[PDB]
């Protein structure tokens, strides 16, 4: 680990995740039902540290993306969030990242998705990546 | 560690980021912020001369070309050559300048000032009638 600084002083602690996501290295992990709220994920990305909206209190896409134009109005210009999904329900999936998909192809701030409570096997993690065309992809093995 | 109610998340995240930012700046740099490295920016790095022309061929590599076009110092000109998205109106999507300069046969890149990135210009030219 090391420490750099851009223009305006801030010091970052520069490391290989915090290089990669232009942040400090500290992430907020999705989690239900706190990180459902839409006030709270959009009040971590302004205070500058990654989050993930958990989709664990979302049981629709509509639902899911009501939440995420929320946090995308509530946040600044060029933030960023990320998504956190169960791996063991697949209706949370079969919903989930056909929306992340389609939100991604609109363009929408969705830095990472997270896999939770399972990591998802090679064919299935190819297609994640291949298709959500995600900045990095979040495994939370156990 | 969870014994003060009702903190902001800023403050609690801002409180391990500069504990961890003390402890670090004493123990190998010796509480010195002069010591830490500056950049223009800071992000977006993958985990894995002043007058300079360049020239795309059929087989050039695509991230090579882009890499040399950004050139070594970090700058506006390494965020146009090698961020991937830039930011629509609170939107991300690819960048143009990417798309624009993507390597292709008979394309001749000047790039101008290069040194001095406030004044460093780049020139696309490519075969137009002729």
């Amino acid at each position: 680990p090391k420490l750099i600084k851009n223009k305006s002083g801030k010091i970052f602690v520069e490391t290989k995740f915090s290089k990669l996501i232009g942040r400090p290295p500290l992430l907020v992990p999705g989690m239900t039902p706190c990180t459902v709220s839409p006030d709270f994920v959009a009040a971590t990305t302004n205070a500058g540290y990654t989050i993930e909206l958990a989709g664990g209190g979302y049981f629709s896409a509509a639902g899911m993306t009501a939440a995420i134009d929320s946090v995308v109005s509530q946040i600044e210009k060029g933030s960023t969030f990320g998504i956190n999904l169960i791996y063991v329900n697949p209706f949370m999936l079969q919903w989930g990242i056909p929306l992340i998909k389609e939100l991604r192809s609109k363009g929408y701030p969705i830095q990472f998705l997270t896999i939770g409570a399972g990591v998802p096997s090679l064919e299935v993690a190819s297609e994640y990546i291949e298709t959500l065309g995600l900045k990095y992809l979040g495994l939370k093995p156990g | 560690f969870t014994k003060v109610i009702d903190e902001p998340i800023k403050s609690i995240m801002d409180g391990i980021h500069d504990g961890h930012i003390k402890k670090l700046l004493h123990q190998y740099y010796g509480d010195d912020e002069s010591k830490i490295p500056a950049v223009e920016y800071f992000g977006g790095e993958s985990p894995v001369e002043d007058s300079a022309v360049f020239k795309a061929t059929s087989s050039t590599d695509e991230e090579s070309w882009f890499k040399a076009l950004a050139g070594s110092e970090i700058n506006w000109r390494h965020a146009s050559f090698l961020c991937s998205f830039i930011t629509q109106d609170k939107m991300f999507v690819s960048n143009p300048i990417r798309k624009v300069f993507k390597p292709s046969q008979g394309m001749v890149v000047e790039i101008s000032n290069g040194n001095t990135s406030s004044k460093t210009v780049v020139t696309l030219s490519e075969p137009v009638q002729g």
